[PDB]
C-alpha cells in the first residue's frame, strides 16, 4: 500500500527515463468509425489485423499541435501515458507517427464516455456517486505520488468499462513537477480558482476538480456555470456554492471541503494528504481495498453487443487520415 | 430552478479545453 506504490514507482521511473517509440505502424490498423473528435485531431475505433483485436486510435495533426503551440503538452502526453500502469488509467497499448500524425492506440472502452450517460440518466445517486469518486482518489494518490498533475478532470474524459469501472483518458494537460507550474489550461468549469488568478499553482487544483466531478454527478449540474466562460471565472472566484436540497449533510461537508478557496484549508493539500479525504464521513462505507481489486459490483453496466460495439457513443462525421508526401515538423516531435 | 436555468444554458453539451 504504502508500499505498493513504492514497487509502482520504479517501473514507472524506468520507463520515463528511456520511453518506448515506434510499436506499431498505420498499415496494421483498419480504421473503422469516430470515437470522439477533439481540437487537433480525434479518436477512432480500429482493428488489429493481426490479432483481431480492437482499440482507440488517438489521432494528432503534427501541423496543428504546432500551430496552437501545444508541442511541449503534447510530448508530455505520451511520455507519461506509457510509463503509467493503474487500474483505472486508460492502457496505451502503441504510439508512432509518420509524416503527418502522432498516434496513440489505447485500450477500447466500450461503456462511452461517464458524460453521455450523466447528462441522459440526470444525475446519480450518492452511494453510485461515491463509488465513482473513490476510484478518482485512488488514481490521484497514485498520480500525485509519482509528482504528476493530471489538470482535466471532467465527465467527458472518464469512460465506462465493461465491469462499470472507470477509466481515466486525455493525458494531454498531464505533467510531471515537483513544484509549481503556470500554464492557464483544462476545461473552464473544473479550473481551480488559484488557475485563473494567475498565482501558480500545484496538485493542489486536482483535488478540487475533485470536487466539482463529485458535485456535477450528485446535482446534474456543475456548481459554477453560465453561457460564457469569463462569467464562468468569475463565479469560481467568488466560491460562494449552492447545493441542491437532496444532498446528505456528509456530502455537504466533504464539499465544502474541496471546494475550498484557501489552499491552507483545502482537503487533500493538507498534513494529512489524501488521507484526510478517505477517510471522511462519506466515505465511512467504502473498502478502498474492493475498489482497487475491482470486486465490488458496479452499480451501473453498460449494455455490450460484442467487440467493435459503438452503440454507447454518439455519431461523428467520419473525415479520412492524410499523409502527406513530406514529413513535418519532424525535429519538433523527434522524441514522441 | 437551477436545472432549468442549467438545461437552458448552453454548455449542457460535451465541454472543450481550454489552451491560453
Ligand atoms: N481508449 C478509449 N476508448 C474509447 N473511447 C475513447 C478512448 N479514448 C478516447 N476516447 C473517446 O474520444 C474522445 C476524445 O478522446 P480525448 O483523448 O479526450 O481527445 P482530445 O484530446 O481531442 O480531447 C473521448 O472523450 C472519448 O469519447
Ligand atoms: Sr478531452
Ligand atoms: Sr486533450
Amino acid at each position: 500500500v504504502k508500499e505498493f506504490l513504492a514497487k509502482a514507482k520504479e517501473d514507472f521511473l524506468k520507463k520515463w527515463e528511456t520511453p518506448s517509440q515506434n510499436t506499431a505502424q498505420l498499415d496494421q490498423f483498419d480504421r473503422i468509425k469516430t470515437l470522439g473528435t477533439g481540437s487537433f485531431g480525434r479518436v477512432m475505433l480500429v482493428k488489429h489485423k493481426e490479432s483481431g483485436n480492437h482499440y482507440a486510435m488517438k489521432i494528432l495533426d503534427k501541423q496543428k499541435v504546432v500551430k496552437l503551440k501545444q508541442i511541449e503538452h503534447t510530448l508530455n502526453e505520451k511520455r507519461i501515458l506509457q510509463a503509467v500502469n493503474f487500474p483505472f488509467l486508460v492502457k496505451l497499448e502503441f504510439s508512432f507517427k509518420d509524416n503527418s500524425n502522432l498516434y496513440m492506440v489505447m485500450e477500447y472502452v466500450a461503456g462511452g464516455e461517464m458524460f453521455s450517460h450523466l447528462r441522459r440518466i440526470g444525475r446519480f445517486s450518492e452511494p453510485h456517486a461515491r463509488f465513482y469518486a473513490a476510484q478518482i482518489v485512488l488514481t490521484f494518490e497514485y498520480l500525485h505520488s509519482l509528482d504528476l498533475i493530471y489538470r482535466d478532470l471532467k465527465p467527458e474524459n472518464l469512460l465506462i468499462d465493461q465491469q462499470g469501472y472507470i477509466q481515466v483518458t486525455d493525458f494531454g494537460f498531464a505533467k510531471r513537477v515537483k513544484g509549481r507550474t503556470w500554464t492557464l489550461c483544462g476545461t473552464p468549469e473544473y479550473l481551480a480558482p488559484e488557475i485563473i488568478l494567475s498565482k501558480g499553482y500545484n496538485k493542489a487544483v486536482d483535488w478540487w476538480a475533485l470536487g466539482v466531478l463529485i458535485y456535477e454527478m450528485a446535482a446534474g449540474y456543475p456548481p459554477f456555470f453560465a453561457d460564457q466562460p469569463i462569467q464562468i471565472y468569475e463565479k469560481i472566484v467568488s466560491g460562494k456554492v449552492r447545493f441542491p436540497s437532496h444532498f446528505s449533510s456528509d456530502l455537504k461537508d466533504l464539499l465544502r471541503n474541496l471546494l475550498q478557496v484557501d489552499l491552507t484549508k483545502r482537503f487533500g493539500n493538507l498534513k494529512n494528504g489524501v488521507n484526510d479525504i478517505k477517510n471522511h464521513k462519506w466515505f465511512a462505507t467504502t473498502d478502498w481495498i474492493a475498489i482497487y481489486q475491482r470486486k465490488v459490483e458496479a452499480p451501473f453496466i453498460p449494455k455490450f453487443k460484442g467487440p467493435g460495439d459503438t452503440s454507447n457513443f454518439d455519431d461523428y462525421e467520419e473525415e479520412e487520415i492524410r499523409v502527406s508526401i513530406n514529413e513535418k515538423c519532424g525535429k519538433e516531435f523527434t522524441e514522441f | 430552478t437551477t436545472y432549468a436555468d442549467f438545461i437552458a444554458s448552453g454548455r449542457t453539451g460535451r465541454r472543450a479545453s481550454i489552451h491560453d
